[PDB]
């Protein structure tokens, strides 16, 4: 099957802290248990280094964590995209400085 | 005359925003009626 | 018999109703949450 | 001068629909994972 | 005693931890839609 990039916008799933979603599953698999009683990414580099012949730091973050979020424009009813990689020092990156944004004025 | 058009488009959807708001405020009424009888069974059994 | 099984139905009838007490919370959360977006479909008909 | 503002606020409220509709795209979603794998435990 | 009761400590804890998450699914699912109740009223607050 092909990779449809538009389904990553239209499938209703996002980020979660998931610590509440471990205790909600640890107390959900506990009952089941009572009743009963090199990685793959390093081989992706040689996947690119043989098919391309080089490193290409443009393609290096196409292997890492990519979030593709859809939003909209308040001026002309339009759509656009909000993007964050993993290794981006930009917003939403998983290598950034802890003091980032606070959605407090948008709630106060 | 565009002020006569756009204010009618604002306020008629503004009731529809409230017909959405009186439907969306019906949503936190739900599980506050659902599991309040299911929270009965906790310490007993 | 009655010393080992007379307290089973306290745990059995509890474990045969939460199947019913939580599936009635399914559809009553899918008969009542779909109406919000359908009313939001109405706003796009006006705007 | 009003008619541009009264349009631009209206275009914002038209965009704030799908800003909120895509934000309300979890209301038939946040319920399936909190009910369905719990009932077969009861089984 | 360690066969008859120990078949039941399996099945007393089994029901008493299904019922405990149901207190927490009431609380972690509308504090995401109260922000939806904030924004949906905020659309007319734009207007």
């Amino acid at each position: 099957p092909p990779i449809s990039p538009e389904e990553q916008l239209t499938a209703p799933g996002g980020d979660t802290a998931t610590a509440e979603d471990v205790s909600i599953t640890q107390e959900n698999e506990e009952i089941l248990a009572l009743v009963q009683r090199r990685s793959l990414v390093e081989w992706l580099d040689r996947g690119w280094e043989a098919l391309a012949g080089g490193d290409r730091p443009d393609w290096l973050w196409s292997r890492r964590s990519i979030s593709v979020v859809l939003r909209h424009h308040y001026g002309t009813k339009q759509r656009f995209v909000v993007v964050s990689y993993e290794n981006s020092v930009a917003w939403g990156g998983r290598r950034a400085r802890p003091p980032r944004l606070s959605s407090e004025l948008a709630t106060a | 005359e565009r002020a006569a058009v756009l204010q009618a488009q604002r306020t008629a959807a503004a009731a529809a925003l409230e017909n959405a708001a009186l439907q969306a405020a019906e949503l936190p009424v739900d599980i506050e009626r659902r599991i309040r009888p299911i929270e009965q069974q906790v310490h007993h059994i | 018999r009655s010393t080992g099984r007379s307290a089973l139905a306290v745990l059995i009838r509890a474990c045969r109703r939460i199947q019913q007490q939580l599936q009635r919370t399914r559809r009553a959360l899918f008969q009542r949450s779909n109406a919000v977006l359908t009313s939001l479909h109405h706003v796009r008909m006006l705007l």
